[PDB]
């Protein structure tokens, strides 16, 4: 894969050149947030048992065709599948935020699942809808703007990592169209 | 031990000496910032401008009317069509192109102010624009609290076409100029708060404008006592018109210090422009 | 959590290394589950 | 605006200071004479069409020169705007019996009145004297209460004073 | 700047209306509660040096992340500048509780108040926590439900003023979030 | 000074303006509650030797550490000056019941109190708490009238507020 | 900040002027006595847990009144914050032996100390006297070198001087 | 404003660390070259008129684009602003080479510099050309390898300060670009 440091290698390899003084204001820029980049990667893997449980339950309680009899989450096999089947996507962005780039997010999971969810049944309505409930809750934890649990951190701005992180989340979120 | 279907929620028991058990509870702890949604083509993170940031259209609006506020107030200085002698901006030798580089340094050093003093001067000038206008409007402060250059060109502009500034009101005796000197020392102490000299009384960049700034004021110090006999007599009544009413309210001692010593109460400069 | 972990199930596309292999087991090792992913 | 709220909550902000009991005292004088101040307001609300017409040609009796062409009252279209002009003064004086001070007068209808009228060749001497007709036009134990006319009459001679 | 005797006129000047006795009973209720508002606002400024000291101690009680070095609010000039900003908002809401109208709240601080703070690097989640303490002690002083401090009053309902201060700090709190 | 005279005749001079009816209204609230304000003044004039002694060792009960050498209360010569010090605070609060605002407090006994005391190694925490002893030390329908204690008690917690 | 770099490179900018040999001379006095200044820094780095505990109850011996409820030392949670408070003074004085002047003291831990403490009802008289315990607590040929204590002791009585 | 004796505090103060002899050998090597720093920086202010002589002249040696009328920098008042601007960077890098730290540059000239040059119409490629001539003559002047001008010296190693001045001017060149 490529991290945020290996992004500036390969296009500067493509220019047949050196890592010069042009990208020094980007490879000092990721040096500075690495206190709060590592503070933000802890905030998703801490709550991720509550996060994927909230993501399926909010999807089901507003779309009751998933608890249709003979449906996609009707049996206990098909309900325990989707608790894992949307959790690995939550796991794969937890490595992608830490690397500072979503280069891992294409060659590990996004190469295939657009034509694989329909290949055994899983439709396009609720799998796009399962990402967006995780998306507005992932921005709440890193900004300490949840409703029920307030994490004790330092003081500072977090919109810069929110426009980062959303990218990973949503990129897999779409994908499926 | 054993339950019943009866209703005794109400009721108590009285044997509540109850200072023997103390209890509490909690809940809280949840801030919230409004964040945007949809990855395709977008993601925004908060940024530090350290300025007004109230619109690009508002920012280019803001310097135009305060230029017009200054040109309003250049037209009260030249009400009668004189470039009046209180405004001096040079020396004997020409050097106002050298004092251009003094004032464009002040145009530059006020631009490269740090984030504390860029933001402190936005709010102290807003309440000083309330002090600058006498009347209380629906209009004037409703420019002067959104816009700050307009507030800054009003506390400079309206106050320079009265004669309560520095170096313009002449003291009578040795006693008035000495406490005129001593209140300037605390205005040094304001702009030099500690062992570091500030960036903002720098008054020069090159060797030519180093000693040009010294001989500029000594010609302007003479042009206080040169120009008139009644406008400088109107200065000593004007010096109470900035200090008594919006600088030392409540202190009678600091009120009769103005009416006994107007020229000492005229370089008190409480418009904190870091000079 | 579902089990002890949540790892990648081997019935996904691109579940192999596929680096300096034979001709008969390159295109068997690449394109693992295209038997229904395209045919529909 | 202009009231006792514009004095003491602004001066405590101009001192950077609490609302101390100097500020809490100043509004008590509103309370004991708002009943004195606010039966005067419904008089000129009850006479908002009655005394506009009696003040215009009382002014135009002593200013009868206006009806020639080339002046401020050359047609009835001016006089249709002229009863609008005294009533727009008369709207604000009604509101200053409510806010206490001369709040709606100075920031809306007083400041820069001496940059408008004779530039539009409107005579300012007829403007104060139409108001000075209505200044003495009162009768304190008969029209309103005796505690109501001294807020009314002190605002009308102020209108001649503020044009000075 | 503007108050409840001037909020009633400024809409009527957009329609050029003579004020009558169709809206003065709102102001007759306002001039009814003259001393009742005055028996509220004296109790605010009686103990508001304790209110500033209670708020930014309890805001530090929930969060020691400021007092940590490298934090926003940890040293002695910084706390004096914190005790500066902690007073100035309590100074302003007492003016609007005197006015019966929060116009004087808006123009004098809230114009761009929110993101001068991130122009200074000041945490805005700590700001809404501290003024929530200043919300909570303020209603206990315009009632008589403090811990020890029972001022002298005459009895009766004061919840209409308690809803008026309830509409005040959140207007600041929405203007800083 | 500090009163409603220091508000409105100074703001009309700060506007360069007449004493209009905003300024004439603000002193009416003096008149209706000077009778409320000025039976409180002869209480602490009647108790000008009574409550100075009861506040000193109520303070020196909760500040009993002072009697060692090298501190603020090392001898009776300090305590002979200490009952002078609370009474000099107590003189000014009596005068602020007369002028309306806190006139004699700020320009004489409040401003620059935080440049004096611990420089003279005098504890400021005992200064507010001697006053906060006397702040709650009242009984509004029994000592004075009910209209008299709310000017008294609002000035005493102000003395802790002005030292903040 | 506050050092000789804050004097001469700022005054040459305040004159709009070159770094002339007045500015080049002023830093030579750093060089000949940095060895005098910087064996004092590792003493209170070596005793950064040793002399914080010996100064707290030396202060709380002569200020033993704090343990009542309603004061600055009502529980151990205050005393757990109180050894943080003397150490946060003690951090900065260590840094002023490195920068030369009192650089980290004034802009971080000195300015506006007289707007905080008794407002939080913290006694300032105990703050200087905890420091004045450590001011004379030295022994110049035995703990450190004789060239090291005169930078140390001149900063500690400055802490009483800067609170004045 | 800030020096190398106070660069070494704001890391340790941020982690509340008392500075001990684990990092005082960096200042012991910095108080080693105390007179050696003065022996370098006496040689730049000695011919400080000669370095603003050679720079803008070598700038107009390589570029006859500016000297064309209708260009940016052809005329003498504009060249007076130029030869104001050329020495002021030279005036300020002497302070940082005195201090052993680049923070005295970093707020007093680099704050808001390049966008004023595109607010005025200054071409920035000529600026990084002219500071490179200033960088090229200063390393000869702190050493003993000029053409004619040789000062008396105590000989030895002077290249650690030569790496310091070469890391100082290009940081100014990174600001204007
Ligand atoms: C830290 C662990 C911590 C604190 C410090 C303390 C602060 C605190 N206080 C409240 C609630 C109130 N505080 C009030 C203030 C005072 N009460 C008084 O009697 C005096 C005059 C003054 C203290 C100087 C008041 C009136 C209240 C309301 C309830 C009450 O009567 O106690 C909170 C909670 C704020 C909220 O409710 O959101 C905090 C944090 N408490 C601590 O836990
Ligand atoms: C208080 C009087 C006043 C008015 C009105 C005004 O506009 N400015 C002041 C004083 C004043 N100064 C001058 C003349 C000149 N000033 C300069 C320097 C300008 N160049 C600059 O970069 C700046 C900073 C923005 C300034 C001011 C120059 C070059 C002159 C030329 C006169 C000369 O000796 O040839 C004047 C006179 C002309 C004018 O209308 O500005 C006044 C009145
Ligand atoms: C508020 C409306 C008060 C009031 C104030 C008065 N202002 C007077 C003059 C004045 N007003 C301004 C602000 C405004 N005028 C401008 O030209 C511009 C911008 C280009 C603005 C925002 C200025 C700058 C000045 C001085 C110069 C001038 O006259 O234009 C004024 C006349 C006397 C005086 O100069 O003070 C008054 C009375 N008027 C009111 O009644 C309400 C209460
Ligand atoms: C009067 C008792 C006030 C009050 C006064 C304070 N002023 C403080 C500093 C200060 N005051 C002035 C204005 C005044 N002081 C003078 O010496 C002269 C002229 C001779 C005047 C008109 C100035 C200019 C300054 C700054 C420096 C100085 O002292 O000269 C002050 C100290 C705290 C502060 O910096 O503000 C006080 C206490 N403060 C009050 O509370 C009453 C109302
Ligand atoms: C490389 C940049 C230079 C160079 C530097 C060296 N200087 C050496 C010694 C030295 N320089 C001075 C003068 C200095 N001290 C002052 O007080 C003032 C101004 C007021 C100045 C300019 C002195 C006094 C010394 C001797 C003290 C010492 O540093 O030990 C030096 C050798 C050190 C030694 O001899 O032990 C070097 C390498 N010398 C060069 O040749 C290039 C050009
Ligand atoms: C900032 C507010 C200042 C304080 C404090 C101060 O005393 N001067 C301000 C800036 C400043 N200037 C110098 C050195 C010079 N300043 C000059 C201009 C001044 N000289 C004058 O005659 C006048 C009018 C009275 C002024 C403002 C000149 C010329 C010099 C000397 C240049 C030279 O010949 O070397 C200083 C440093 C003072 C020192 O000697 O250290 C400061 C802080
Ligand atoms: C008739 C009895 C009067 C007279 C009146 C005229 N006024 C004219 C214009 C005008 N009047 C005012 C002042 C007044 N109008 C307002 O809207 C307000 C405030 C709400 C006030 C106090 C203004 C500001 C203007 C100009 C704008 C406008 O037309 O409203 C007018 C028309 C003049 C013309 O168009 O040539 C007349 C006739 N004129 C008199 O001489 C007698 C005394
Ligand atoms: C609710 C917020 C309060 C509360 C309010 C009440 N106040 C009542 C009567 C009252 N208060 C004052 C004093 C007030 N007027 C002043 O001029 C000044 C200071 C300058 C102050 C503090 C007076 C004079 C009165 C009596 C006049 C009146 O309002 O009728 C009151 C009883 C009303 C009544 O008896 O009709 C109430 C409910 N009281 C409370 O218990 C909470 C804490
Ligand atoms: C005893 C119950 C106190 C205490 C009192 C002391 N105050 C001392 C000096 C002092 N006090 C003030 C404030 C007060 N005195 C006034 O004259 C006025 C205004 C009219 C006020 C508010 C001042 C200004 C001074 C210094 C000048 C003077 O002596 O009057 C003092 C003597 C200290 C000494 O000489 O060392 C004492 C003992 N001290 C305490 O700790 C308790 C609480
Ligand atoms: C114990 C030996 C002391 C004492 C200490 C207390 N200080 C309290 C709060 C406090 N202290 C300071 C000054 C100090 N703390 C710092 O963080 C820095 C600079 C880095 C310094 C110089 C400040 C600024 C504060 C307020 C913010 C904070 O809590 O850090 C304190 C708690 C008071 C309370 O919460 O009520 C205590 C107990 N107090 C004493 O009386 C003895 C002498
Ligand atoms: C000429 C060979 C240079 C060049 C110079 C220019 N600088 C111009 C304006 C300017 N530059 C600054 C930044 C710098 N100069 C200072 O005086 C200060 C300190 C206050 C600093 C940091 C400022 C502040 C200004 C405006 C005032 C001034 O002129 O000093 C400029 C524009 C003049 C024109 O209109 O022609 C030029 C040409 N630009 C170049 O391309 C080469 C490298
Ligand atoms: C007091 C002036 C004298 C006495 C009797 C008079 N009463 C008059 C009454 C009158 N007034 C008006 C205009 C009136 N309405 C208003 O709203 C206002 C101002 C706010 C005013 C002044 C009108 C239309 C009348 C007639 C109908 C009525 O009586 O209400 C008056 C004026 C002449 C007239 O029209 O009648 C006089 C004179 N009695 C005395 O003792 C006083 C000398
Ligand atoms: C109200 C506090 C409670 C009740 C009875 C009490 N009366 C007390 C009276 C008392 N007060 C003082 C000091 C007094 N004199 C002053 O000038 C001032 C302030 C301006 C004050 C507070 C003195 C010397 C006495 C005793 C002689 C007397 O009765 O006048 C009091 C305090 C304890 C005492 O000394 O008696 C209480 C308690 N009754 C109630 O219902 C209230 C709870
Ligand atoms: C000089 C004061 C007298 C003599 C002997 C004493 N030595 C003492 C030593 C001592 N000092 C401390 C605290 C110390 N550590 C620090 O880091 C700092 C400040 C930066 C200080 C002051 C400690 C813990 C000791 C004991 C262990 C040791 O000896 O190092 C001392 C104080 C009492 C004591 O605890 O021993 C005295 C007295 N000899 C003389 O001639 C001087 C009169």
């Amino acid at each position: 894969m490529l991290d945020a440091f290996s992004r500036v290698v390969v296009n500067s390899d493509a220019k047949a050149a050196y890592v010069g003084g042009s990208d020094l204001q980007a490879l000092k820029s990721f040096i500075a947030d690495g206190n709060k980049r590592l503070d933000a990667v802890n905030s998703i893997v801490s709550n991720a048992s509550c996060m994927v449980s909230d993501a399926v339950s909010g999807m089901i309680c507003e779309n009751p065709g998933l608890i249709s009899p003979g449906g996609n989450c009707y049996t206990n096999r098909r309900m325990a599948a989707c608790l894992r089947d949307g959790e690995i996507i939550l796991r794969y962005v937890s490595y992608a935020l830490l690397a500072g780039d979503a280069s891992v997010l294409e060659d590990r999971c996004l190469n295939g699942l657009k034509e694989t969810y329909i290949a055994l049944g899983v439709p396009t309505n609720s799998s796009i809808r399962a990402v967006s409930i995780m998306k507005a809750q992932a921005v709440a934890f890193i900004t300490n703007t949840a409703t029920e649990r307030k994490m004790s951190f330092a003081a500072g701005d977090c919109t810069s990592l929110a426009s980062e992180v959303a990218s990973y989340f949503d990129r897999v979120g779409a994908a499926i169209s | 031990w054993d339950k019943l279907l009866n209703t005794k929620p109400m009721k108590r028991q009285v044997q509540p000496n109850p200072p023997t058990n103390e209890t509490r509870a909690l809940n809280l702890g949840n801030t919230f910032r409004s964040p945007a949604f949809k990855f395709l083509g977008t993601l925004k993170r908060s940024k530090d401008p350290s300025g007004l940031r109230l619109g690009f259209y508002g920012r280019k609006a803001d310097d135009f009317m305060a230029r017009s506020i200054a040109m309003q107030a250049k037209a009260s200085a030249a009400g009668s069509g004189v470039y009046t002698t209180q405004c001096s901006e040079g020396a004997s030798k020409g050097m106002a192109e050298n004092a251009r580089t003094a004032s464009l340094a002040k145009q530059f050093r006020q631009a490269q102010r740090s984030a504390r003093e860029m933001s402190f001067d936005y709010y102290e000038g807003r309440k000083y624009a309330m002090k600058a206008v006498g009347h209380i409007c629906n209009y004037e402060e409703k420019i002067f609290q959104q816009y700050n250059k307009t507030a800054a060109a009003y506390v400079m502009g309206k106050q320079e076409t009265l004669l309560s500034c520095d170096r313009y009101a002449q003291p009578a005796n040795k006693a008035e100029e000495y406490i005129q000197k001593s209140v300037q020392m605390q205005m040094k102490k304001r702009s030099i708060p500690y062992g570091v000299y500030t960036t903002s009384c720098a008054d020069g960049t090159v060797k030519g404008m180093a000693e040009n700034a010294r001989v500029a004021k000594e010609s302007a110090n003479f042009r206080a006592r040169q120009m008139s006999a009644g406008a400088k007599a109107a200065a000593r009544f004007n010096a109470r018109r900035v200090a008594n009413d919006w600088h030392n309210n409540g202190c009678n001692y600091e009120e009769k210090l103005t009416s006994r010593f107007p020229a000492a109460a005229s370089s008190v400069r409480p418009t904190t422009n870091r000079y | 959590l579902t089990g002890y972990d949540s790892k990648s199930s081997p019935n996904f596309p691109n579940r192999a290394a596929t680096r300096e292999r034979r001709t008969v087991s390159f295109n068997a090792r690449v394109a693992r589950n295209k038997s229904q992913a395209k045919k529909i | 605006m202009k009231s006792v709220i514009t004095t003491v909550v602004s001066a405590a902000d101009a001192a950077g200071r609490f609302p101390s009991n100097s500020d809490l005292e100043s509004i008590q004088g509103n309370i004991q004479r708002s009943a004195a101040r606010l039966e005067a307001a419904e008089k000129l609300a009850g006479n908002h069409e009655a005394v506009v017409k009696e003040a215009g040609d009382a002014c135009f009796a002593k200013y009868a020169y206006l009806k020639n062409p080339g002046e401020a009252g050359e047609n009835q279209e001016k006089i249709n705007k002229c009863y609008r002009d005294v009533d727009h003064y008369m709207r604000l004086v009604n509101y200053c019996l409510v806010v206490g001070g001369t709040g709606p007068l100075d920031e809306w209808g007083i400041a820069g009145a001496r940059e408008v009228y004779r530039t539009l060749n409107l005579p300012t001497s007829a403007y104060v004297a139409s108001i000075a007709y209505t200044r003495d036009r009162l009768c304190v134990p008969r029209d309103m209460s005796a505690q109501a006319g001294v807020e009314f009459s002190a605002y009308l001679d102020y209108l001649i004073n503020a044009l000075s």
